[PDB]
RNA sequence: UGUAACGGGGCUAAACCAUGCACCGAAGCUGCGGCAGCGACGCUUAUGCGUUGUUGGGUAGGGGAGCGUUCUGUAAGCCUGCGAAGGUGUGCUGUGAGGCAUGCUGGAGGUAUCAGAAGUGCGAAUGCUGACAUAAGUAACGAUAAAGCGGGUGAAAAGCCC
RNA sequence: CCCGGCGAGGGGAGUGAAAAAGAACCUGAAACCGUGUACGUACAAGCAGUGGGAGCACGCUUAGGCGUGUGACUGCGUACC
């Protein structure tokens, strides 16, 4: 019985996010939880927040019991871009992309 | 949000910025 | 177009293309090439293009049996419900008639009916001679038809 | 029906061994290639290796005509800007006698992946002897 | 009027780039590259249709040439044989008896070998 | 005779050209104007 | 067995039991032909070698099905020079099935 | 200095290739207190090799 | 820049001269099948039907014949909630532009035929507008006046407060 | 109701014909970026294909062998305007 958690617009780049996510593919949760305690990225602390209310969705809305429970899928798609304007020198202007993510982390059984 | 004026006229070369970087040795 | 006449940016020097006018059929909200106008579409016919192509196609309606010529067609009060009766019992429903006459009755009860269309002989027209299934004439109608087409 | 082409999974190849003593190079040269690319064979396919195993001995015995034995140059370049280097026919055969024959052979094989394992197949000796008696191999005289 | 034309260069589009399946990189994603390289495609295949009638008969004359000389003659004296005793076998029938049936490949080299002596 | 029977005479009505629709109409990019001329310029040409 | 015959323009190694797609034949679906001139007939070391084709041998077959071919398309592009064609083609066959060599 | 073609998604995905992380080994666990760690750095509640060594 | 003046390997013929017989070798010619054009001849033309020859590289350019799109009439007709257009696949079909059927999505319009009119077909115009790539997770993070610690708050403190 | 910062965002539940109608809301193509599966790829040189073609995987089938995907090796081959 898969369960899914998304936190989609995530503010962060979806390349910097996924260098986090591949680390913990099918993995079970409690090592997945120690690699992104103890991984030192802003993408660990997103993907550490997803993937605990993903076992907590599959505990209360489904009925999972935690320590059998395994990352059969992650992946991080591009979300939309919001777009700023920085001024560079001599009157140049350049436009900045402020990327986004659409976290989604899929825990299960099987 | 209100994010205009970034490539409107390019002014980025209506600076048209002296160009002939002392090469007129092509002469 | 709504708008100025003036080069967006200068001719050369940038690097962009050549450009001289906003309102250049090649931009977004620029002219339409070769806009329209409001034109005639009317043509000419010759008159005896027109009757040998009326003498035609009455022709063509005897032959396909398409003709019906009755002495008189009247309805007494202007109801549609008295003409779709004549007109079941005439065994129409997809009918012209012309009439040499004014007839109001005829005409109002007629109004209302899309498939039936009530004309003066003057007012007759090739469009609804081959538009109509059927097309009933009276004979007085048809006298001024001849007269009219020799 | 279509043509027949040869499979490398069923392809049989055997193992000959050819005294190059006094042979002349080149005509034992387009032999060997010949037998290695197996053009000797009916059922010869262009990219399938079905050429036979190959023992060459004596191959510092082999023999040049003309002067060709002092005339004849094997020049090669390092890939430095100097590196053009030079080496005669009788300096080869003192200093290692056995790229000669490779050398012939390798410009009479086609150039490629199937032209090198071609030439993987050609086994070359100074001497008279082989330590490839367990592949049972076969006489064969050029 | 105003024909507004989407619907027709997206099938026009999709025509090609279906016939652009399995090339590289941009050449199976890109119209202004797979276009380019569906024409290339049609001119080598034209060529390579005449090619084909080359590229088989060569391989077709290798392999007479190769088992005639295991029976000991040439292939161009076993044309020559095969004309002088009329036999109108053509190469691809040559080259397929002389793989799968090697007897009647031994007697067409005898009745050649015969005809020219 | 219907609406939907109505056919011209042959040869009536002729399709007419139009310019710089493909190669395989004939009139391709130039549209028998040629290259590079006086002729080949929007309103080019001389006066009688 | 085997034999050795010509049909539309080419020849055909086959075996008894075998379907062979021909060219097209002028011959219904059902049919029998009878192809007399043969060029070879092996039987297991009993070969005969028609000398402009063997005499007594003729082989007959039945015609399974007439039908046309994959379609392919003629590309020709002469390039810088405003020119192409396309051209489709659809080759007609006749799949026959040999119903037997008699030699 | 600057390229003329666009580089490959292909090339993009090789320079990559080295850019991926290496997750931690293993976790050490304090002997008195039974909780994970990394090596040679105190817990969180502040044992290290058993003792307490700082309160909070 | 390097063999670098047989294409190379190599060749004392695998060079040259003479004669001869073989064979290879093109999209040439022949064979088989198919399309079309133009001429003959005959039919008894449905004004095109057999046979028959011959032709079929092609820019500028000329001529002939078509496909498809939107809209109008045909159409108060026909198809369609038992699922339209559109999107995405597959299969089949035509010499081609194309066509037909159908699976899934979609959830309401579409339109035969024969005619008619065109804002009627795009890859290029340093084309226009929008979206997304690339370089690249690179350069940089704006004066070299300078920071350190404790406590607090707080989900979290190098930057906030004391 | 639950995770989360009395967040954002999401999972349920519920409405509804439909939530792959959830307000960043009809249909949602392409470029572009991903995850998964099959095949190929670390002695191999170039418009990246085409002709041939082994092997592998998968479906059908009266096994007849066809399809489909991939494509070791190989002949030829220097984009468009
Ligand atoms: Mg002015
Ligand atoms: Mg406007
Ligand atoms: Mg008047
Ligand atoms: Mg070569
Ligand atoms: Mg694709
Ligand atoms: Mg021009
Ligand atoms: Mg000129
Ligand atoms: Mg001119
Ligand atoms: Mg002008
Ligand atoms: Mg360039
Ligand atoms: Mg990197
Ligand atoms: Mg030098
Ligand atoms: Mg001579
Ligand atoms: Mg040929
Ligand atoms: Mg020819
Ligand atoms: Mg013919
Ligand atoms: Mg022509
Ligand atoms: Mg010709
Ligand atoms: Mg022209
Ligand atoms: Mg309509
Ligand atoms: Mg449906
Ligand atoms: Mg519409
Ligand atoms: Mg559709
Ligand atoms: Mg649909
Ligand atoms: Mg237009
Ligand atoms: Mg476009
Ligand atoms: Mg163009
Ligand atoms: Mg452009
Ligand atoms: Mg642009
Ligand atoms: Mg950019
Ligand atoms: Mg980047
Ligand atoms: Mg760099
Ligand atoms: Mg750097
Ligand atoms: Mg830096
Ligand atoms: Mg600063
Ligand atoms: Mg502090
Ligand atoms: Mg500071
Ligand atoms: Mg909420
Ligand atoms: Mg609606
Ligand atoms: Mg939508
Ligand atoms: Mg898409
Ligand atoms: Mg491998
Ligand atoms: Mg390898
Ligand atoms: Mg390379
Ligand atoms: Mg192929």
């Amino acid at each position: 019985m898969e369960t899914i958690a998304k936190h989609r617009h995530a503010r962060s780049s979806a390349q910097k996010v996924r260098l986090v996510a591949d680390l913990i593919r099918g993995k079970k949760v409690s090592q997945a939880l120690d690699i992104l305690t103890y991984t030192n990225k802003k993408a660990a602390v997103l993907v550490k927040k997803v993937l605990e209310s993903a076992i907590a969705n599959a505990e209360h809305n489904d009925g999972a019991d935690i320590d059998d429970l395994k990352v059969t899928k992650i992946f991080v798609d591009e979300g939309p871009s919001m777009k700023r304007i920085m001024p560079r020198a001599k009157g140049r202007a350049d436009r900045i992309l402020k990327r986004t993510s659409h976290i989604t982390v899929v825990v299960s059984d099987r | 949000m209100s994010g205009k004026m970034t490539g409107i006229v390019k002014w980025f070369n209506a600076d048209k910025g002296f160009g002939f970087i002392t090469p007129d040795d092509g002469s | 177009v709504t708008g100025s006449g003036k080069k967006p940016w200068r001719q050369k020097g940038t690097g962009r293309a050549r450009s001289g006018s906003i309102k250049s059929p090649i931009w977004r909200s620029g002219g339409v090439t070769f806009a329209a106008r409001p034109q005639d579409h009317s043509q000419k016919v010759n008159k005896k293009m027109y009757r040998g192509a009326l003498k035609s196609i009455l022709s063509e309606l005897v032959r396909q049996d398409r003709l019906i010529v009755v002495e008189k067609f009247s309805v007494e009060a202007p109801k549609t419900k008295l003409l779709a009766q004549k007109l079941k019992d005439m065994a129409l429903e997809d009918v012209l008639i012309i009439t040499g006459e004014l007839d109001e009755n005829l005409f109002l009860a007629a109004r209302n009916l899309h498939k039936v269309d009530v004309r003066d002989a003057t007012g007759i027209d090739p469009v609804s001679l081959i538009a109509f299934d059927k097309v009933v004439m009276t004979a007085d109608a048809v006298k001024q038809v001849e007269e009219m087409l020799a | 029906m279509k043509t027949f082409t040869a499979k490398p999974e069923t392809v049989k190849r055997d193992w000959y061994v050819v005294d190059a003593t006094g042979k002349t190079l080149g005509r034992l040269a387009t032999e060997l290639a010949r037998r290695l690319r197996g053009k000797h064979k009916a059922e010869y396919t262009p990219h399938v290796d079905t050429g036979d195993y190959i023992i060459v001995l004596n191959a510092d015995k082999v023999a040049v005509t003309g002067n060709k034995r002092t005339d004849k140059v094997y020049y090669h370049h390092t890939g430095h800007i100097g590196g053009i280097k030079q080496a005669t026919f009788e300096e080869m055969i003192a200093r290692r006698p056995e790229r000669v024959i490779e050398i012939a052979v390798k410009g009479m094989l086609p150039k490629g992946p199937l032209g090198r394992a071609m030439f993987r197949k050609l086994k070359v000796y100074a001497g008279n002897e082989h330590n490839h008696a367990a592949q049972q191999p076969q006489v064969l005289d050029i | 009027a105003r024909v507004k034309r989407g619907v027709i260069a997206r099938a026009r589009h999709k025509k090609i780039l279906k016939q652009a399946k399995g090339y590289y990189g941009a050449r199976s994603r890109v119209y202004r590259v797979a276009f380019q390289a569906v024409i290339k495609a049609g001119q080598y295949a034209y060529r390579d249709r005449r090619q084909r009638k080359r590229q088989f008969r060569q391989l077709w004359i290798a392999r007479i040439n190769a088992a005639a000389r295991q029976n000991g003659i040439s292939y161009s004296k076993f044309i020559n044989g095969l004309k002088k005793a009329s036999v109108e076998i053509d190469r691809k029938i040559l080259a397929d008896i002389a793989v799968f049936d090697k007897v009647a490949f031994t007697a067409l080299v005898e009745k050649a070998k015969a005809a020219l002596a | 005779m219907r609406l939907n029977t109505l056919s011209p005479a042959e040869g009536s009505k002729k399709a007419g050209k139009r310019l710089g629709r493909g190669i395989g109409s004939g009139l391709g990019k130039t549209g028998g104007r040629g290259h590079k001329g006086q002729k080949s310029r929007s309103g080019g040409g001389v006066r009688r | 067995m085997y034999a050795v015959f010509q049909s539309g323009g080419k020849q055909h190694r086959v075996s008894e039991g075998q379907t062979v797609r021909l060219e097209k034949l002028d011959i219904a679906t059902g049919e029998t032909v009878e192809f007399a001139e043969v060029l070879m007939i092996a039987n297991g070391e009993e070969v005969k070698i028609g000398v402009p084709f063997v005499d007594g041998g003729v082989i007959k077959a039945e015609v399974v099905a007439h039908g046309r071919g994959e379609k392919v398309k003629i590309v020709k592009f002469r390039r810088r020079k405003h020119y192409r064609k396309q051209q489709g083609h659809r080759q007609w066959f006749t799949d026959v099935k040999i119903t037997g060599i008699s030699a | 200095a600057v390229q003329q073609n666009k580089p490959t998604r292909s090339k993009r995905g090789m320079r990559r290739s080295h850019d991926a992380l290496t997750a931690v080994t293993s976790l050490s666990v304090d002997k008195t207190s039974g909780e994970k760690h990394l090596r040679h750095h105190i817990t969180a509640d502040g044992y290290y090799r058993g003792r307490k060594v700082i309160a909070k």
